[PDB]
RNA sequence: AAACUAUACCGACUCGGGAUCGGCUGGAAUAAAUGUCCAGUCGGCACCGUAUGAGAAAUCAAAGUCUUUGGGUUCUGGGGGAAG
RNA sequence: GGACAUACGUUUGCAAACUAAAAUCGGCGUUCGACUUAGGGAGUAAACAUUUUACUGUGAAAAAAUUAGAGUGUUCCAGGCAGGUUUUAGCCCGAAUACAUUAGCAUGGAAUAAUGGAAUAGGACUAAGUCCAUUUUAUUGGUUCUUGGAUUUGGUAAU
């Protein structure tokens, strides 16, 4: 009643099942589209013991993650389920020999399944389109702490 | 011509508390014995302050820049 | 006793007579009875000292586990007086000492305190040795080849104690550590400021 | 020498070598961890207790001696000064050029004076809460020196 | 404040052997430090040499023989695959002669012609002839 | 503003010498002085002598330890006049 | 590069190199010998040593051009041809190589540099108990159990 209509329209799943499971009233019914990427990545718990319809997750969709994977420091909690990875890496300057700091901002998709906070480090894979900026998924998070300003983090992580 | 691993002790006991090789201060610890009392309490070389004979509560010493005047007669051992 | 062991499987020779000879100070001197009740043994080893002399000049160093080390010192001085008169052997106390690896972490939440590195343990048992009095200089020197010397500065006022063990001990610690030990008597060095 | 391209020197205190508690004491840590948890109790800094136990109590170092420095052992037995004196008594005569300034709303070597204390604070707040140690929200502005003096 | 303080060691040796110093005392002194100070030693150009126990960071005391020309360090400490060696020999080095270019590698330290030994060097440090 | 030492700040080194201002520590005479002197020594203006060290030189103990060209960082210049 | 020395690793499988026991076999319980179980180096491959920088090395970096090997285009530019009919309805030989920094991949690593691990506490290793979750057991239950995770406790460690 709440994960289900909230506002939008109706969310069912990729594997239709449901309302036709009352068709094997004994066993367990309850079931939630399972996967598992692979590429030496742990399927989250709280992924299968959830409500949360997410098309765009890697564990509850026929989303792929292919080629590259990211990891990389959260600037923003805001958006739905999406978020902006900000990479922290060093230049090279030809001339005099040396190097200057730069920053990639991404957006990343965040599949209910983990949860976020800001300022933690964390793993994307290489998903396809899924809007004008997004082609990056979360895979795996790691809860971190920074006293105060992001920006001021910058972190060859 | 001087060593300067194996230095003078007359030297090294001019030269300023930083400047020695070891480098140790000049501060030292004393037993006073109260001109009544005779208790006898530990003071250090240089308290910042004014100091009671926990026994009477007599005067022993008065505070200065390094130094610590002893007041009257009172004994005064240099523990080392 | 094997009481006054940890291990307390078998002794040797050495580590048994080492167990009653403890046993019998605490007996024998009520003043050890306190300090040596507490005392507990880790393991001891022997050494020979030879000399060009071709004379056969021993002495045993024991491991005082870590817990009993405060109390170790507490009575060190006297301990090892007996000690030697009850053995007619040279006597050195240390602290049974665990040293982490460097590259071989292997628990990841865990760090190796440098309170167990070798640089601080090896370092400990010359403080450990000398015992009685601790030093008041300590030095490196690199001969060409590359060699590194440790002239140690020892105290005037303790010529006594030291003088005698000081063979021992350099030659105790070329065979655990691998330093030479040189050492160097010294008049101390007060340096307060006399007022007549 | 902070704040000043022009003056410097050196104040004193050169520990000395030998590492050990001076002998003529005797103590066991635990003797002492009571004069400073008592003395601290009384309404003490750690800054000030270990001066005691040098020109009262001949302890030249209470580290050396208990193998635990001062304000450990103070935090361990819960007599932890909340605020750090470091930061406490900066903001102390940062406040205290406040209420002079105030009557003397003209005297300007003053004004600058504050600024530069005020400036400090600022490096220690920088400081003291990237270690954890003072909360985040932490702010001296005016109401955070008030709060202190209630 | 005080950095690279082997450069702080280093151009205070000079401007010893510079001066005509029967020896020198090195204030703030670190494993570089002292490591570089072998490798000087161990090439002869540097004397015996002594380190005290400052129970704070070690002082130490390096005879004098009067063969030391120069020796320095090199500001950043810059990246140098063994590739860009010769710019640095040519470069640093008052011949095809004097060799020592002090680098820091994976393989520890090593002299300026070592690294081709070893094959790998890295980051520069020093220099000395 | 010729707001001038016309000479950025932090740091380490290196020549000699006394005299200073502030603090400290030893000592001697008187005397028992918030004084005087002798000797140290930190820190502060400044001077004297001198360099097989620097410079175009005047000169510089730093204007030194830079072709044997690299401690950290900020600001500035690039023939003159028109022009700040 | 090994080894060993409180000392850069652990498991696996392979190979194994020698030794301590027990068996069998021969001669006269033992002198000895060959042949078995146990044992780690060494010898590979996968799992681990906080995360990068940086450096080694190889995979990738089109051709032409630059460098450059062979090679008398009459020298040469330069083309990539050409060399021997005296085995000539066939012979000999060529079209090589290097550099390619910046970002990505595989990988060896010990220095400098940054980053990190146990401090409210809690951590670590270990045993048991309990609770949650779960693979293979045909499948569904119920127990159990393997395997992850949660706690409580007790033991061990110089906490
Ligand atoms: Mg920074
Ligand atoms: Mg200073
Ligand atoms: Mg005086
Ligand atoms: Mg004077
Ligand atoms: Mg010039
Ligand atoms: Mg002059
Ligand atoms: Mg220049
Ligand atoms: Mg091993
Ligand atoms: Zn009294």
């Amino acid at each position: 009643m709440d994960t289900q209509i909230q506002r939008a329209y109706q969310k069912q799943d990729g594997v239709f099942l449901n309302s036709k499971k009352l068709l094997a009233k004994k066993t367990s019914a309850g079931v939630r589209y399972y996967k598992n990427i692979g590429l030496g990545f742990k399927t989250p718990k709280e992924a299968i013991e959830g409500t949360y319809v997410d098309k765009k997750c890697p564990f509850t969709s026929n989303l792929s993650i292919r080629g590259k994977i990211i990891k990389g420091l959260v600037i923003s909690t805001k958006m739905n389920r999406t978020v902006i990875i900000r990479r922290d890496y060093l230049h090279y300057v030809r001339k005099y020999n040396r190097y200057e700091k730069r920053h990639r901002n991404i957006p990343v998709h965040i599949s209910p399944c983990f949860s976020v906070k800001e300022g933690d480090i964390l793993v994307a894979g290489q998903c396809r389109p899924i809007s004008k900026t997004v082609r990056f998924n979360a895979l795996q998070v790691v809860p971190n702490e920074i006293i105060g300003s992001v920006r001021k983090q910058f972190l060859l992580f | 011509e001087r060593d300067l691993l194996n230095p003078i002790y007359e030297e090294e006991k001019q030269k300023n508390k930083f400047k020695r090789l070891i480098q140790a201060p000049n501060s030292y610890f004393m037993d006073v014995k109260c001109a009544q009392c005779q208790n006898i309490q530990m003071i250090f070389s240089n308290a910042q302050s004014t100091i009671i004979c926990e026994k009477c509560s007599a005067i022993l010493c008065k505070p200065t820049g390094g130094k610590v005047q002893i007041q009257a007669g009172c004994a005064f051992k240099i523990k080392n | 006793a094997l009481a006054k062991f940890h291990k307390k499987q078998s002794l040797t020779k050495i580590e048994e007579q080492v167990g009653s000879a403890l046993v019998e100070l605490q007996n024998t001197h009520p003043d050890l009875k306190t300090s040596l009740e507490s005392i507990i043994l880790t393991q001891v080893k022997e050494f020979q000292i030879n000399k060009t002399n071709k004379k056969a000049k021993s002495a045993v160093l024991i491991y005082v586990h870590f817990q009993s080390y405060r109390v170790l010192l507490s009575a060190a001085r006297k301990l090892i007086i007996e000690l030697e008169k009850k053995l007619k052997q040279i006597v050195f106390f240390t602290a049974q000492r665990k040293i982490e690896s460097k590259w071989v972490k292997e628990h990841k939440s865990q760090q190796r305190p440098r309170s167990r590195c070798l640089t601080y343990v090896y370092d400990a048992l010359l403080d450990d040795l000398l015992l009685p009095s601790t030093l008041i200089g300590k030095r490196i020197r690199a001969r060409l080849d590359g060699t590194s010397f440790y002239r140690i500065q020892l105290d005037q006022n303790d010529r006594d104690f030291l003088e005698e063990k000081l063979d021992a001990i350099t030659h105790i610690y070329k065979t655990v550590t691998t330093r030479e030990v040189t050492f160097e008597f010294k008049e101390d060095k007060t340096f307060h400021t006399f007022k007549k | 020498m902070q704040m000043k391209g022009k003056g410097k020197g050196i104040s004193g205190s050169a520990l000395p070598f030998k590492r050990r508690s001076p002998k003529w004491l005797h103590m066991t840590p635990s003797t002492v961890v009571d004069l400073s948890v008592k003395l601290a109790k009384k309404g003490l800094t750690p800054s000030q207790i270990g001066v005691i136990l040098r020109d009262q109590h001949g302890i030249p170092q209470v580290r050396f001696l208990t193998g635990q420095k001062i304000l450990r052992i103070l935090k361990k037995n819960g007599c932890a000064p909340q605020l750090p004196e470091d930061l406490y008594f900066l903001i102390k005569k940062a406040l205290s050029i406040r209420k002079h300034l105030e009557k003397n709303r003209k005297d300007k070597d003053s004004k600058y004076r504050l600024i530069l204390v005020e400036s400090r604070i600022h490096r220690l707040s920088r400081y003291y809460k990237l270690n954890q140690k003072l909360p985040p929200k932490w702010k001296y502005n005016a109401q955070t020196a008030s709060a202190l003096v209630q | 404040v005080k950095v690279n303080i082997l450069a702080e060691c280093l151009k205070d040796l000079v401007n010893a052997e510079k001066m005509g110093k029967k020896q020198v005392l090195l204030r703030p002194v670190s494993k570089v430090v002292l490591k570089f100070l072998r490798i000087m030693q161990k090439n002869g150009y540097i004397g015996e040499f002594e380190v005290i126990d400052d129970h704070r960071s070690k002082k130490v005391v390096v005879e004098l023989i009067g063969r030391i020309n120069k020796c320095g360090v090199i500001s950043p400490r810059y990246d140098v695959p063994l590739a860009d060696f010769e710019k640095w020999t040519n470069n640093i080095l008052p011949s095809r002669q004097f060799g020592n270019v002090v680098l820091t590698t994976t393989y520890g330290i090593l002299t300026h012609e070592e690294c081709r030994k070893r094959h790998t060097g890295g980051k520069i440090l020093g220099f000395f002839y």
